[PDB]
Order: structure tokens, then C-alpha cells, then sequence
């Protein structure tokens, strides 16, 4: 089963299609577009009647050749009435939000978050004490980290996760949602952490409220600066070997270029293509113990992106030893085949 | 939500003549009207979609047109066969539904 | 094969009551188009009341019938339902079942017979 | 838009019986504050009974009053209720609605209700009997004139208790009712000059919310 | 679980002065840079008010001479300069954990310079003897302090039988007392 034909790009959300015949990706032309059209395309990237908005804007991406509608076609695949074209009578192309996300009401060395600053933040617990955190996307899914629910941990009915509370000690069994799934990363090597992600999801979807809100998931083609300034969050023990913090703490954090964190004096080479480092090699800010697959995320465009989530490190209170998280970029396809194949 | 607004509310018409029945948009649907017969328990039945097509095996005497905002549809040299309650509908944004129209010979 | 969409046949209930409509699918791939439930009274002609797609059962409700219609369907025995709540003097209608036409041409091709619901 | 809370009005049940009380919120985005219900005896301290969170719907109920509160909210109406299983003559108290903070992460209630006095017993209800009081004439020292109103008899509690429509503030000393032989007796008094008093009409007005009593 | 304590039970003290009160917890409230002690104020009739909340913030709309501070286990509450409208009665209550609790309150009293009452005697009106029931009513009005007594000379002759008293609470406009004697 291949079907992941259709994405949007960069942070406006530019609607794409696939084309072998030119093996690349196009963006859709506005003309003639039906709505309809791009609910059908959200419900195919494994959205459950989430769909936003469309509209036109001009291209913000760098193709020249776009992928207009064949208006004269019926009952066919959207790559089938699509037909490449190098031009648009409307110059603009197709953004398709398929959920609102990324709207925010607005860990050592990281000061207190406010409520609503960090909705998407979540506390997992295994045995009313919490383990790790995530993130939610979307009403019924959360990101998290696989090394998290390694086994035994792996079962379902061990987990239970709290998100709008931000004190451990209002955690209160019958305030969170009962975890229906736990999907680890199939390629993910516990001696050394390369594909450290994982899902879970709920038997109660999640309601949104100005404390509760999901996280946007990085698109393809996110443009982030080589130092993109991020933030992280979490109740991990803010002294290193201290105890889970009772109060929901943030961090500003800048991310940490990979040339540059697998040098001799740093991780050394350990750092594969679906991690990324971030953090400050002088120190003094980092997510330590009990806040892992924490969201990293940043804003642009006006949205939070899910950039990466917590996987490991050296140390909290250390230079050279910034903190490496999961490439949510990567990890997004797959994320949305196993969000689509719900059921079946 | 996209309204619509299909006037006029009922038309006594001709035998053997013509009529047109119009019909309005809160939007702009990018000409993606469609219209349909209503027989009286016969379930209704898809006549012309996208205001230029008509569904294989029906009468061509049956002809839509139009665009923005406003659209048209007209059916000449009427037979009791087309005795109907003609809608509109959008499907540029969900679905919406015209007012109907009662197409009674005179 | 033609494409059919037999209904349920038309059933009544009291006031305040709940019917649950169901709408058998044959003739076609029950997974690969979406089915939609359509109001026909008199005097209020047509209306549109929600969408039901059985692949993920993501679904689409007017503004009107929020709460007042649940969606419903099941792939293994290839039929959709929609459930009515709290029914009224003014749900009394002809509903219809109707199949669009594709995932990318939401267009109503194909429609049930008909089960005309009445309240007591 | 001052936020508010508004409970309603005083209940008179009888025991084993349940009652619900309510409690409406304006003034601010519901679903984004906690809800409390906090009980208080007569002269007797306050006590938590439980939140509920309107977002979700979760509630704690202090163990005290787990299986006798249970906590819902309505949150098209943006209301909250709570509801009081077989009632008995302890259950009786003032039950305040307020609202925590914003996240509820201090835990603390900035806003509150205006109070539901419940009343549980078997009693009968009855009507006041207002008398209304004048002074004497062999003891019209000076101007000092004070002249009261006595309620007696009346069930349950609370009854209003007005001088002049309001006109008369000043001086107005209510004093708290008695159980006396299985029934509230509520007296009031008032001062002013001489000079007014015939000069001007001056006459308490009583509101017995169980049993109308006007007078 | 925490029961918080507080004490005393009751303190007067003269307009003017510093008015103390010490809410204790069973384990430290104070965690993550927190204290999370709460001081209300309930006066009679009314819900209570919150005027100091995680034990060291002053709430919105209340003066400044209401002060807090306090960590861990130890709290306490100030009032400078106490005014005749303080008079009323002050909770510490701790939501570090569930479920939360309330202290069980300090009333407050006001002293002030000793005034005698306002006896009033009041024969029973033309409307109580239509139904046959008798009762006779004396008010006292404006006395310190409130710890007062009386007695009944029906026909000059010394009577008890069924006495029944009721006492108002400190006025905030004077600090004064009342009572009623039927």
C-alpha cells in the first residue's frame, strides 16, 4: 500500500502532488479548485474530519511548473484529473490547513511556563507517577519518545496521559485519557537510539480548550535557520539526579547544528540523520531526566512546529552536551501512515 | 456554509414551451452547481452537474449555464415527462441545496 | 451491476424517541466513496444533513443537525446507518441515502429509495 | 463583563431526599477555569467539597463527600451543578460555587458565589407574623426614638428584611434568628430623631422566600 | 494529607495596631519556587475573599496593608494598621496537594473604648394578642463588650422562665455590639 501521493510544503501549507513522469513535486493551481477537493485530500493524509481552511496564495515555494485541473474529467484519482502545466490563470496555488494547530496563548535553568503557553504539552504516567511526557497533534494522537515505552512498558493499559494540567500534583486518576495504542518506530535500536519515536493514542479523544491545543507537525520544505531559536518544556528534574518537578518549566533553547555536534569534543559522530541536537555548548540550559519526548518546537509563520522530541543525552548541566531530540521531519511520513491506517 | 437562494419559488409554465429557473450562490462555487429532477417518489435524479454537463442518457433539450454568483438553467419544449421539483446544488464547499421549484404545465 | 443503495424500510416512533436508519450498499467498493443522508420535507424541500465516509468514518455534519444526527457505519457488513435523537414533530421527513459520485467528485449519482420517517 | 457567579436560591428538602444546587458563570471563557464547591455549617468553617473541570469534565470530590456530591456542568449554558445524595440533617449548609485561577495552578478561588443555605428537616413550613413595634409615651427622653419589627414563627431560614424600601439604612440592626421551640424567630430595630418619626412613614417590609410573606 | 493549623482561635486588637495571624502545615507547602498558602476573608453574610494567594501575592482590589509571607511550614498573615472593617474572620487554606483544605479560621475582634447600652422596652403590640401568644422585647443597642446580661421585672416581680437572647456581631462602622432579650 502506497499512498501517500499528496503533502503540502513549507510553512504555508502548499498543496503537492506527485508526478512520475517528471519525479517531482508540484504544487496545485487555484483555478477551479473545489474545496471538497481539499477535504478529500486532508482525509487522505490521515486526518479524522479535521479540515481547517483552503486558500489561494501566491506561490512561497520554488517550482515553476504546477499541476493545473482538468475540469472535463469525473469519477477519477486526483493525479489522474491533474495535468501538468507551466503556468496558472489565477496566479496563485492551493494552501491547504487540514487542522488548526500551532496557536499558543501568547528542564534545568528553565523558568515556570504559564497556562497556555504550552498546550500541547502532556504527562504520561505508568503507575500514577509520571515517566515521560509528549505532544498532541491531533484530538486522539500524541508524540512521544520509543525509548519511553520500552518494554514491559510497551503495553497500552500501563499509560495514562495528562494534558492541560501543568501541577503533578492535581494528576489525579479520572483526569487523564486512557491510552488506546502505543505505535514505536519499527527502527528503533535501543544500544544506540536512531529512530526514537513513538505515538499513542487515546480511547477518548481530546477536547481543545485555550489550555488544551495540538502541535503542527513540520511539513516538508521548513526553511529553519542553522541556529533556529526553539523551546522546550517538561516536568524533568530541574537539578541533575533531582526529583520530577512538581510545575510545568521552559526553556529557550537554539538548535545546534549536526556539523557541529558530532565533533570530537561533543557526541562524536553519534548523531544519525533523524536526530537532531539543541541547546547551548556552554550549557546551562538542557531537558534532563523525566521530561523525555518532550516537544521541541518553533514558531514561524505564527505556528509551533514540532521539531523534534526528547531522545537522550551526556548530561543536563554540561557544555558540549546540548540535547538531542527525535527528527520530528523525519519521522512525519511515517507518522501519517500510521495515523491513516487506523482501523485498517 | 454556502447559501443559496433558487427563485422562482414556483413557475406555472407552458406545455411545449420554455423555462428558466435561477438560482444563486453566497459564494463563489467555481461554477460547481449541479441540478436535479424530483420526481414525486421516484427518488430524485442528477440532470446536469458543473453548469455545461449533462449526465449520459438524458435528454438534451436539458441545458445549465452560468458563473460567479448567479446561474441558470432552462429546459425547452416541455413534456409531462419534466414535470418536476428542479434543484440546485453546490458542491464547492459541503453540500447545500436550492429552494426547488414547482413545474406545473399551465 | 447497478449500483443500490436499499434503505431501511419507513418506521415510525414517539416523540423524543431514536431511529436509526440503515443503508445497504452493493455494487461498488464500500470503502473506496463516501455516503450522505439528505433531508426531503415538505415545504423545506431538499436538505443535506452530513457525510459518512467508511474508510476512516470521518465525517461532515450541517450546522443545523449537530447533535440531532450521529453517523454510523460498518465496512465488514457493508451498510451505513444515521442514527436520529430526540425526534421531533418537524423530523418527519423522506430521509435519502445517497452515494457521491467519488472522493474527488462529491457529486449525488446514485441515491437510495427512500424510508419515509414519521413521528407520533 | 465583571465575572459572576450565581448559585440559586435557598432550598428546603426533606431527609433521604436529594437536591441540586447550581450555580451559573458569566463574565469569562468557561471551559478554562475550574469550578469549586466549598461547604460551610453555620459558624463552622469552610470545607472543600470537590471541583469539576468544565473543559473536560473531571472531578475530585474529597473523600468526605465521595458518594454523597457528585459535580457536572452544563457547558452550552455555561452552569454548574452539584448534587447533594440522602440528605440528612448534617447535610444542612451553605454551598458556595467559585472559580479558581486561570489554569487552576495556584489552586486558590478568586471569585465565589453568593451562597445556597439548604435546609433539611421534616418540619412543616409556616408564614411570619410580623407585629410591628412602637415606643411608649412615658419614656420619650430626648430624641432618640427607636422603633423595630419582630418576626416570629417563620420557616425556614433566610427571610429579608427591609426598612422604608430601603430608604433607611442607617441604624438598621438585624439581629440573627433563634431555633425557638422548633421555629425562627427574626427581630429588627431602628433609630431616628423624634421629629421624623410622625412627621414621616416608617414601616419594615419582610420577603419570606419559602412561604411569600410580604407584610 | 495536610491539615493545615491555625492559630489563635481568636484576636482582638485595638484600630490601629498589627493583627497576627499563623497558619502552620502538617508537611512544607512551598515547592518549584511556590508557596502555596491562600488567606481569605469572610464577614458575616458574606463569601469569603481572597487577599493573598500562594502566600506572598496580594490580590487585586484589596489594600495594602493586608501583607503575607510565610515558606514551607510556617505562615503568616499581617494586618497594619487594623481598621474597623478587617473584623471578620481570616482562613490559610493549601492546595499544594488534593484535595485542599481550609484552617479553621481566626475571628477577629476589634477593642474600643467601653460603651453602655441603649436599653428599649417594647410592650406587645395590638396585632400579637389577636392569636393569644405574648412576648416582650428588649433591645440593647451600642454596648462593649459583648459579654452583657439581663433580666425581666414583669410587674416589678423577678422572672426567667423562657428567656431567649441574640447577639449581632461587631459593627464595622463602630465596633460596637447589640443584643435582643424576649
Amino acid at each position: 500500500d502506497e499512498n501517500r501521493c499528496v503533502r503540502l510544503y513549507g510553512p504555508n501549507f502548499i498543496l503537492q502532488v506527485y508526478s512520475s513522469q517528471r519525479k517531482s513535486w508540484h504544487p496545485v493551481c487555484q483555478d477551479d479548485w473545489n474545496e471538497n477537493y481539499g477535504r478529500a485530500a486532508c482525509r487522505d493524509m490521515g486526518y479524522k474530519n479535521n479540515f481547517y481552511s483552503s486558500q489561494g496564495i501566491v506561490d512561497d515555494s520554488g517550482s515553476t511548473s504546477f499541476m493545473k485541473l482538468n475540469t472535463s474529467a469525473g469519477n477519477v484519482d486526483i493525479y489522474k484529473k491533474l495535468y501538468h502545466s507551466d503556468a496558472c490563470s489565477s496566479k496563485a496555488v492551493v494552501s491547504l490547513r487540514c487542522i488548526a494547530c500551532g496557536v499558543n496563548l501568547n528542564i534545568v535553568g528553565g523558568e515556570s511556563a504559564l497556562p497556555g503557553a504550552w498546550p500541547w504539552q502532556v504527562s504520561l504516567h505508568v503507575q500514577n507517577v509520571h515517566v515521560c511526557g509528549g505532544s498532541i497533534i491531533t484530538p486522539e494522537w500524541i508524540v512521544t519518545a520509543a525509548h519511553c515505552v520500552e518494554k514491559p512498558l510497551n503495553n497500552p493499559w500501563h499509560w495514562t496521559a495528562f494534558a492541560g494540567i501543568l501541577r503533578q500534583s492535581f494528576m489525579f486518576y479520572g483526569a487523564g485519557y486512557q491510552v488506546e495504542k502505543v505505535i514505536s518506530h519499527p527502527n528503533y535500536d535501543s544500544k544506540t537510539k536512531n529512530n526514537d519515536i513513538a505515538l499513542m493514542k487515546l480511547q477518548k479523544p481530546l477536547t481543545f480548550n485555550d489550555l488544551v491545543k495540538p502541535v503542527c507537525l513540520p511539513n516538508p520544505g521548513m526553511m529553519l535557520q542553522p541556529e533556529q531559536l526553539c523551546w522546550i518544556s517538561g516536568w524533568g528534574a530541574t537539578e541533575e539526579k533531582g526529583k520530577t518537578s512538581e510545575v510545568l518549566n521552559a526553556a529557550k533553547v537554539l538548535l545546534i547544528e549536526t556539523q557541529r555536534c558530532n565533533s570530537r569534543y561533543v557526541y562524536d559522530n553519534l548523531i544519525t540523520p533523524a536526530m537532531i541536537c539543541a541547546g547551548f555548548l556552554q550549557g546551562n540550559v538542557d531537558s534532563c531526566q523525566g521530561d523525555s519526548g518532550g516537544p521541541l518546537v518553533t514558531s514561524k509563520n505564527n505556528i509551533w512546529w514540532l521539531i523534534g522530541d526528547t531522545s537522550w543525552g551526556s548530561g543536563c548541566a554540561k557544555a558540549y552536551r546540548p540535547g538531542v531530540y527525535g527528527n520530528v521531519m523525519v519521522f512525519t511520513d511515517w507518522i501519517y501512515r500510521q495515523m491513516r491506517a487506523d482501523g485498517e | 456554509d454556502i447559501q443559496m437562494t433558487q427563485s422562482p419559488s414556483s413557475l406555472s409554465a407552458s406545455l411545449g414551451g420554455k423555462v428558466t429557473i435561477t438560482c444563486k450562490a453566497s459564494q463563489d462555487i467555481n461554477k460547481y452547481i449541479a441540478w436535479y429532477q424530483h420526481k414525486p417518489g421516484k427518488g430524485p435524479r442528477l440532470l446536469i452537474h458543473y453548469t455545461s454537463t449533462l449526465q449520459p442518457g438524458i435528454p438534451s433539450r436539458f441545458s445549465g449555464s452560468g458563473s460567479g454568483r448567479d446561474y441558470s438553467f432552462s429546459i425547452y419544449n416541455l413534456e409531462p415527462e419534466d414535470i418536476a421539483t428542479y434543484y440546485c446544488l453546490q458542491y464547492y464547499n459541503l453540500w447545500t441545496f436550492g429552494g426547488g421549484t414547482k413545474l406545473e404545465i399551465k | 451491476d447497478q449500483v443500490q443503495l436499499q434503505q431501511s424500510g419507513a418506521e415510525l416512533a414517539r416523540p423524543g424517541a431514536s431511529v436509526k436508519l440503515s443503508c445497504k450498499a452493493s455494487g461498488y467498493t464500500f470503502t473506496s466513496c463516501g455516503i450522505s443522508w439528505v433531508k426531503q420535507r415538505t415545504g423545506q424541500g431538499l436538505e443535506w444533513i452530513g457525510e459518512i465516509y467508511p474508510r476512516g468514518g470521518n465525517t461532515y455534519y450541517n450546522e443545523k443537525f449537530k447533535g440531532k444526527a450521529t453517523l454510523t457505519a460498518d465496512k465488514s457488513s457493508s451498510t451505513a446507518y444515521m442514527e436520529l435523537r430526540s425526534l421531533t414533530s418537524e423530523d418527519s421527513a423522506v430521509y435519502f441515502c445517497a452515494r457521491e459520485n467519488g472522493n474527488y467528485d462529491p457529486l449525488f449519482a446514485y441515491w437510495g429509495q427512500g424510508t419515509l420517517v414519521t413521528v407520533s | 463583563d465583571q465575572v459572576q457567579l450565581q448559585q440559586s436560591g435557598p432550598e428546603l428538602v426533606k431527609p433521604g431526599t436529594s437536591v441540586k444546587i447550581s450555580c451559573k458563570a458569566s463574565g469569562y471563557t468557561f471551559t478554562d477555569y475550574y469550578i469549586n464547591w466549598v461547604k460551610q455549617r453555620p459558624g463552622q468553617g469552610l470545607e472543600w467539597i470537590g471541583w469539576i473541570f468544565p473543559g473536560s469534565g473531571s472531578s475530585y470530590y474529597n473523600a468526605i463527600f465521595k458518594g454523597k456530591a457528585t459535580l457536572t456542568v452544563d457547558t452550552s449554558s455555561n452552569t454548574a451543578h452539584m448534587s447533594l445524595s440522602s440528605l440528612t440533617s448534617d447535610d444542612s449548609a451553605v454551598y458556595f460555587c467559585a472559580r479558581g485561577d486561570f489554569g487552576n495552578f495556584g489552586g486558590f478561588f478568586t471569585y465565589w458565589g453568593q451562597g445556597t443555605l439548604v435546609t433539611v428537616s421534616a418540619a412543616k413550613t409556616t408564614a411570619p407574623s410580623v407585629y410591628p413595634l412602637a415606643p411608649v409615651c412615658g419614656g420619650t427622653t430626648g430624641s432618640s426614638v427607636t422603633l423595630g419589627c419582630l418576626v416570629k414563627g417563620y420557616f425556614p431560614e433566610p427571610v429579608t428584611l427591609t426598612w422604608n424600601s430601603g430608604s433607611l439604612s442607617s441604624g438598621v440592626h438585624t439581629f440573627p434568628a433563634l431555633l425557638q421551640s422548633g421555629l425562627y424567630t427574626l427581630s429588627s430595630s431602628v433609630t431616628v430623631t423624634s421629629n421624623t418619626w410622625p412627621s414621616q412613614t416608617i414601616t419594615c417590609n419582610v420577603a419570606h422566600p419559602a412561604s411569600s410573606t410580604k407584610v
